[PDB]
C-alpha cells in the first residue's frame, strides 16, 4: 500500500476517446477515458460549442449500462410459441446467421404474398444514420409502416412553432442574454434538451433574468426561480392567454417586431374590438383578429378565476415582459402540450414568443443553426420493384390521416406518425395485420400510456425481431432477438445538439474492443439482413447498399460489416470534413481531424435572421394561422367535411375562427372526480437515461437527486393535506388506481406538491430489463409503471399521446 | 499550505454529478458515497423552498478523527489533506464518532460483492457480473479505475473505514478533483486557502463565506457562498 514512485503512476495517462451521449436528446459530445481497455469516465467534449466540458449527472450512469450484467451476448429465439406477460418466452441462444434467416424468410413469404405492406419498422431511439434501416430498407421491402417514436415524444411541443413561424422542431433559449424567462412545465436544469448547457448557465442568469416557472410541483428549476406558480394540470394556456390580453390593454407587445396603430394612440381596451385597419403589423399577421374573436375577453379576472392565480400576478408578469422585450422567452414542456387538447396550449404559450419579440432576438429562442450534415442516403426508387411501388401506397398501420387522427405534421393531412395508435391498429388489424415486425431501440410496452395494448397487439404479431441490449419489456414479446453494440461506446454513429446561439454535429465511435457477439443496430443489422435477403432471391436492398452508399473519397462500398459501420457515418458527414464547410462554421482538414475533434460547430446564430421570412402560409409570425387553416381545410376536404365537423370529430372545443388563434380549451379529463380525486402529474427523474437507467444501481443510490423524492425507492409524492385526507404516512405502501389500471409504490408527503395532485415519476415499473430494475426478472416489477395509469389519448391535431393532464387517479395503502 | 475548497450555491442546481463523478473516481461500494449532499425543503404550499448543499470531507484545521486514531493511519499531510493509510487502519471506527459531519464510511461489507453473481437473467442468452468482471479483466468491479491505486487501494478491504481523499492522486499530477471537472456550472473551486491572491481566497473575501457546524470547532475548509434559491417575486 506504498505511493506508487513516479514512474509507475497511472493518473492522467489513459485516452481520451470522442463519442456522443444519448442519455437524452440533447445528445451531447463527449469523451470517454480508456484505460486497461475498459471505460472508466466520462466527461464534455471540450471542444463542444454548446456545452464545452459542462455535462448533467446522467454521463455517468452510461458506464453502468454497457457494463450492464443483464445485456445480451448472443441472437436468441424463443421456443415458447405463445406469447403474453404471462408467457415465458423460454429463450435459447442461436447464432446472427440463424437469426437473420429466420428474419429473412418471413420477410420473403410476405412479398411473395404481395403483401408487403404488412412489414412493420418500428424506432426508438436513434441516430443520424437511420435512414437505410428506418426508411430504406422498409420501402424497398415495399411497407409504408416505418412507425417512428415522434408521437409519444414531443410532437404537440412543435405545433405552435410550426403553425406560427413555420419551425417544425425545437427551438434553443439564449438565457445568457434573457431579461424574461417564462417557463411552462419546463425543467431545463434537470430535462429538456441541453441539461448540460443549461445547467451551465441557469444560476448566472438569475442575477439577469426573471424567472417564472408554471408547474404542479417544485421542480429543480422552480426551486432556483423567482416565482414558482403551481398550476393546476391542464390550464397553463388560461395564464399565457391573459398575459397576452394584459400586454395589449398596457400597450407593451414589442413594437419593432408586431407593429403599432397607425395613429399611435393604443386603441386595445378590455372586451372591445378593434378596427382591423387601425393598426399596422410588420412581421406578424392576425393580431387584431386575435383580440376581436377572443384575447379581448381574456382578462387578469377571467384567468384568475379558472386558476386561482392572483390577477396582480398575472398584471406584474406582463408587464416585467414587456420592459424585458425582446430579451424575452416561453418555454413549453410536454407537461403542458402534451394533452388531447394540447396544439393550442404550444400555441398560445409560443405566442407569446412573438407578442414580445423574443423570436429570433438576443435573450428569446430561435431554431437550430444551419448545418450541411446529410440526414438520408441517395434515392432509392430505381431499386422499387412492382412488389414494393403498390405497397409502399397502403393506408399506414397508425391510420394517420383519418378523420379523427388527422396528425398535421407540417401541414400535411396524415403528415405525422401515430405511435401509439400502431398498436390499436396492429390488434384491430385495422387496416390490416401485421405479420413481420423489426423494431429496435424502443421499449413501447412500457414508454406509451396504456402499454398494455402493446403487450396484446404483439402476442398477435406472427413473427417479431428486437434489436436491443436488454431483454426488455417489449423484448418479452419477441421470436428472436438481435443483441445490439451499445451505442455510445460499440457504434459508428452522428447526431447534432443546438445551444449556446450554436448547433454542432458530433460523432459516435467505439471506444472499447467489442464485449459480446452483438452487431451495430443501424448499420451491421441492415447490411447483414440485406445479405441474407440476397442470398434468398430478393437483392434489391443488397444492390441499393452496394451502389447507392459507397464511400465519399475512394467511391467504393464496404468490403465488411466492420467497414460499413464506419462507412455510414463517413457519407452523410462528407460535406464537413471531405468538403470545406467554413460558410456554415467550422473548417475540418480531414476525416481523421473530425474523428479526433469528435465534433463540428456551426458559426454563432444571425439574429433576426428568420424575420419577414418565415415558412408559413403568410411568411409573416401568424396570431391568426392561415397555415393551419389551410392544413385543416386540407383535411376538411379530403373528407368531405367542414373544418368545424373536423373540431367536433377530434373533441375539440373550438369552432369558426377560433380554431386559427389562440384560444382557451378546457382540459380534457377522463374518469369520474369523485371516485378518481387526485391528477397524476407525471415526471422525469433528473437520473432517467430515458427508460435505460433503471438498471443501473447508481439510479437508485442517488434517485433523492429529484427533489422530494428518496434514495432507493419509487415514491409518489403528496401534498400533506391530501396525505392526512387519505390517511398516508411517508413508506407507506400504497396502491395507485386510475379508471384504465393501477400500480403500488411508497408514500412521499411533500410541500412541493399542488394539492389535488400527486407527482411522480416515470422510470421504475419494469418488469424486464435487468436484475436491479425488477423485483423477479419476467415476473415482478420493481416500483410502480406509470404508463400503466394513462388512458390511450390523443392530441389528434398533432398525433400526439397525451401523458398529463387527464388522469385522474384514486390512492389507496395496500 | 491549507488547501479547501468554495461551493457556490447559486451555480449549484442540485444534480449530483459531483457525487456520481465521485464513484467512478474512487471505486467506492454500492451505497457508499465520499461526495453527498444535504436537501431542505422548507414551508408550507405555496410558500415551499427547496435547497440542496453538497458535501464532501472538510479537510479541517482541526481534525478530531486524526486526533483520536489510535494507529495514526488518520494523518494530516503538508497540503492540509486529511488522508488515511488504510494499511494501518484496525477499524476501530472511534474517526466516525469524531467526525462532526458523518462523511467516513465502514466497509463492513465486502466491497462489490454484487459482482461474484454469476446468475444469468436469460440463462445462456444474458451475461453475468460475473462474467462481465472475466471479460473486462477487472479485479472487483469493471468500473474499477486503476488510477485510484497511486496513492490508495483502489478496492479498500474489508473492516476498514474511508472517505474522500481530495482527490490526492489527482492533484499529484496537477489535476484537478473528479467532482470539480464534473460539475457543470464550475461552482466548485479549489485551491490554497493560505495564499492570499487564490481565486478561493478571492472568492470567501468577495461573498460571505458560511460553513457547516463551525461551533463544533475543526476549521472546516470546505465554504459555501451565495444562495440555492432567490427571494419570491410578486
Ligand atoms: N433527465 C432527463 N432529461 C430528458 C429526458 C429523459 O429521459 N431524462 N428525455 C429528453 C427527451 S426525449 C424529451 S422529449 C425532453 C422533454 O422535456 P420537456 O418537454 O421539458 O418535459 P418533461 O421532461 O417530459 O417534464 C414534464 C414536466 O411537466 C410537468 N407538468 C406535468 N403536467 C403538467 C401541466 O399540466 N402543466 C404544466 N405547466 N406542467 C406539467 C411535470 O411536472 C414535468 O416537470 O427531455 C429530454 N431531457
Ligand atoms: N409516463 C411517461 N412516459 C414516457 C415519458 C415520460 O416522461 N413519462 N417520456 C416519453 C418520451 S419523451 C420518449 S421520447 C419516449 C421514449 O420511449 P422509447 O422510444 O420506447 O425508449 P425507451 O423506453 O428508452 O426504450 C429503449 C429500449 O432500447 C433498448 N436499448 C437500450 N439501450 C440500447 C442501445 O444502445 N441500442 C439499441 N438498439 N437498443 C437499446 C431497450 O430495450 C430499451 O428499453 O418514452 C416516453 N414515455
Ligand atoms: S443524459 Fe442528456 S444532457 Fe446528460 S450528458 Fe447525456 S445527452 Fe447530455
Ligand atoms: S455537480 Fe455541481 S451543480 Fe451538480 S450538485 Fe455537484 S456542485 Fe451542484
Ligand atoms: S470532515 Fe470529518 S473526516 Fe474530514 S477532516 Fe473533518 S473531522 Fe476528519
Ligand atoms: S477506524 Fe481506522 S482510521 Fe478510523 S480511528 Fe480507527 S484505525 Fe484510525
Ligand atoms: S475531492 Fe475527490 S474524493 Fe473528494 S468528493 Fe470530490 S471526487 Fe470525491
Ligand atoms: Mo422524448
Amino acid at each position: 500500500g506504498a505511493e506508487l514512485p513516479a514512474p509507475l503512476r497511472r493518473t492522467g495517462v489513459g485516452e481520451w476517446l470522442a463519442t456522443t451521449c444519448q442519455g437524452c436528446t440533447s445528445w451531447c459530445a463527449k469523451q470517454i477515458y480508456v484505460m486497461d481497455g475498459r471505460a472508466l469516465k466520462v466527461r464534455g467534449n471540450p471542444n463542444s460549442g454548446v456545452h464545452g466540458m459542462s455535462s448533467c449527472p446522467r454521463q455517468h450512469l452510461s458506464l453502468q449500462q454497457v457494463y450492464d450484467p443483464d445485456r445480451l451476448r448472443t441472437p436468441m429465439m424463443r421456443t415458447n410459441p405463445k406469447k403474453g406477460r404471462d408467457q415465458d418466452p423460454k429463450f435459447v441462444p442461436i447464432s446472427w446467421d440463424k437469426a437473420l434467416d429466420m428474419l429473412a424468410d418471413k420477410i420473403i413469404a410476405l412479398r411473395v404474398a404481395n403483401e408487403p405492406h404488412k412489414y412493420a419498422l418500428l424506432r426508438g431511439r436513434y441516430s443520424h444514420i437511420n435512414d437505410l434501416l428506418y426508411k430504406k430498407m422498409t420501402n424497398l421491402i415495399g411497407s409504408p409502416n416505418n412507425i417512428s417514436h415522434s408521437s409519444v415524444c414531443a410532437e404537440a411541443h412543435k405545433m405552435g412553432p410550426y403553425y406560427l413561424d413555420g419551425n417544425w422542431g425545437y427551438n434553443q433559449y439564449d438565457v445568457k442574454n434573457a431579461k424574461f424567462i417564462l417557463s411552462f412545465g419546463a425543467d431545463p436544469i434537470a430535462s429538456n434538451r441541453q441539461v448540460s448547457f443549461y445547467s451551465q448557465t441557469w444560476g448566472d442568469s438569475l442575477d439577469h433574468a426573471k424567472v417564472v416557472v408554471v408547474d404542479p410541483r417544485l421542480s429543480a428549476s422552480a426551486a432556483k426561480a423567482h416565482k414558482w406558480i403551481p398550476i393546476e394540470p391542464g390550464q397553463d394556456s388560461v395564464l399565457a392567454l391573459a398575459i397576452a390580453h394584459v400586454a395589449l390593454v398596457e400597450g407593451v407587445w414589442h413594437k419593432p417586431f408586431v407593429g403599432d396603430f397607425i395613429e399611435g394612440k393604443n386603441l386595445f381596451k378590455a372586451g372591445k374590438t378593434v378596427s382591423v385597419e387601425s393598426f399596422k403589423e410588420t412581421h406578424t399577421y392576425g393580431l387584431v383578429e386575435w383580440w376581436n374573436q377572443a384575447l379581448k375577453d381574456y382578462t387578469p379576472e377571467w384567468a384568475s378565476k379558472i386558476t386561482g392565480i392572483d390577477p396582480k400576478t398575472i398584471i406584474a408578469i406582463a408587464k416585467d415582459m414587456g420592459a424585458a422585450a425582446p430579451a424575452v422567452q416561453v418555454w413549453t414542456s410536454r407537461g403542458a402540450v402534451m394533452q388531447a387538447r394540447g396544439t393550442y396550449t404550444s400555441i398560445s404559450c409560443h405566442a407569446l414568443n412573438g407578442l414580445f419579440g423574443g423570436i429570433d432576438s438576443k435573450g428569446g429562442l430561435f431554431p437550430g443553426n444551419k448545418t450541411p450534415l446529410l440526414k438520408e442516403y441517395p434515392e432509392a426508387k430505381a431499386y422499387m420493384d412492382e412488389i414494393a411501388a403498390k405497397g409502399v401506397k397502403k393506408e399506414k398501420i397508425d391510420q394517420r390521416g383519418r378523420l379523427e387522427f388527422p396528425a398535421l405534421a407540417k401541414g400535411k393531412s396524415g403528415g405525422g406518425v401515430i405511435t401509439a395508435n400502431a398498436a390499436n391498429g396492429i390488434r384491430n388489424q385495422d387496416p390490416y395485420e401485421i405479420k413481420v415486425m423489426l423494431a429496435y431501440f424502443n421499449n413501447f410496452n412500457f414508454s406509451n400510456p396504456e402499454g398494455q395494448r402493446w403487450d396484446e397487439a404483439l402476442s398477435k404479431v406472427d413473427f417479431m425481431a428486437h434489436i436491443t441490449t436488454n431483454v426488455s419489456e417489449f423484448s418479452w414479446f419477441a421470436d428472436v432477438l438481435l443483441p445490439s453494440s451499445h451505442h455510445m461506446f460499440e457504434k459508428w454513429g452522428v447526431l447534432d445538439s443546438i445551444g449556446n446561439g450554436v448547433a454542432q454535429i458530433s460523432i459516435q465511435q467505439p471506444s472499447i474492443k467489442r464485449l459480446w457477439d452483438t452487431r451495430i443496430d443501424e448499420s451491421e443489422i441492415p447490411y447483414m439482413l440485406a445479405k441474407k435477403l440476397a442470398d434468398k432471391g430478393f437483392d434489391a436492398p443488397w444492390r441499393y447498399i452496394n451502389e447507392q452508399i459507397v464511400d465519399p473519397e475512394t467511391g467504393k462500398p464496404a468490403a465488411d460489416e466492420a467497414e460499413f459501420a464506419k462507412l455510414m457515418v463517413r457519407y452523410l458527414t462528407a460535406p464537413l470534413w471531405k468538403e470545406d464547410a467554413s460558410k456554415y462554421g467550422d473548417k475540418l482538414s480531414s476525416w481523421d481531424e473530425f474523428v479526433q475533434k469528435g465534433v463540428w460547430n456551426s458559426s454563432p446564430y444571425k439574429l433576426e435572421a428568420r424575420w419577414g421570412k418565415f415558412k408559413t402560409e403568410t411568411t409573416k409570425f401568424e396570431f391568426y394561422s392561415k397555415t393551419l387553416e389551410k392544413a385543416l381545410q386540407s383535411h376538411a376536404d379530403k373528407h368531405k367535411v367542414s373544418i368545424d365537423e373536423v373540431m367536433k370529430a377530434c373533441d375539440y372545443q373550438a369552432r369558426g375562427h377560433l380554431a386559427f388563434i389562440p384560444h382557451y380549451e378546457e382540459p380534457y379529463r377522463f374518469g369520474d372526480e369523485s371516485e378518481f380525486p387526485l391528477l397524476l402529474v407525471d415526471q422525469k427523474s433528473r437520473l432517467n437515461k430515458e427508460g435505460r437507467t433503471a438498471n443501473s444501481p447508481w439510479y437508485y443510490e442517488f434517485k433523492d437527486v429529484d427533489p422530494g423524492d428518496v434514495a432507493n425507492e419509487d415514491v409518489a409524492k403528496f401534498n400533506p393535506i391530501d396525505g392526512k385526507k387519505f390517511g398516508l404516512k411517508d413508506g407507506d405502501e400504497i396502491r395507485i388506481t386510475s379508471p384504465v389500471g393501477m400500480l403500488t409504490c411508497k408514500a412521499k408527503l411533500w410541500e412541493g406538491v399542488r394539492p389535488g395532485t400527486v407527482a411522480k415519476c416515470f422510470g421504475q415499473g419494469h418488469w424486464a430489463y435487468g436484475r436491479y430494475a425488477s423485483a423477479k426478472f419476467g415476473v415482478t416489477p420493481r416500483g410502480g409503471s406509470n404508463n400503466d395509469l394513462i388512458a390511450d389519448r390523443y392530441d389528434r391535431l398533432s398525433g400526439a399521446s397525451a401523458f398529463y393532464g387527464h388522469i385522474r387517479v384514486r390512492v389507496e395503502k395496500v | 499550505m491549507r488547501l479547501g475548497m468554495v461551493i457556490d450555491l447559486q451555480k449549484c442546481v442540485g444534480c449530483g454529478g459531483c457525487s456520481l463523478a465521485c464513484k467512478t473516481e474512487n471505486n467506492t461500494n454500492d451505497g457508499i458515497h465520499w461526495s453527498h449532499h444535504i436537501a431542505t425543503t422548507e414551508g408550507t404550499f405555496p410558500d415551499v423552498k427547496y435547497t440542496y448543499i453538497p458535501t464532501l470531507c472538510n479537510h479541517c484545521d482541526d481534525a478530531p478523527c486524526v486526533k483520536v486514531c489510535p494507529t495514526g493511519a488518520m494523518h494530516k499531510d503538508k497540503r492540509g489533506l486529511t488522508l488515511q493509510n488504510n494499511d494501518e487502519c484496525i477499524g476501530c471506527k472511534k474517526c466516525m464518532n469524531a467526525c462532526p459531519y458523518g462523511v467516513i464510511s465502514f466497509n463492513a461489507a465486502t466491497p462489490h460483492r454484487r459482482w461474484q453473481d454469476d446468475s444469468e437473467v436469460v440463462a445462456n442468452g444474458t451475461v453475468s457480473p460475473l462474467m462481465l468482471l472475466k471479460r473486462t479483466g477487472a479485479t472487483a468491479t469493471p468500473n474499477e479505475n486503476p488510477e485510484r491505486g497511486d496513492t490508495y487501494p483502489m478496492i479498500r478491504p474489508k473492516r476498514t473505514t474511508e472517505k474522500c481523499t481530495f482527490c490526492d492522486h489527482r492533484l499529484d499530477k496537477g489535476l484537478n478533483p473528479a467532482c470539480v471537472d464534473a460539475c457543470p456550472s464550475e461552482a466548485r473551486v479549489i485551491g490554497d486557502l493560505d495564499d492570499p491572491q487564490s481565486k478561493v481566497s478571492q472568492l470567501i473575501k468577495l461573498h460571505k463565506p458560511m460553513q457547516l457546524k463551525p461551533e463544533a470547532g475543526t476549521g472546516p475548509r470546505v465554504f459555501y457562498i451565495r444562495s440555492f434559491g432567490v427571494k419570491t417575486a410578486y
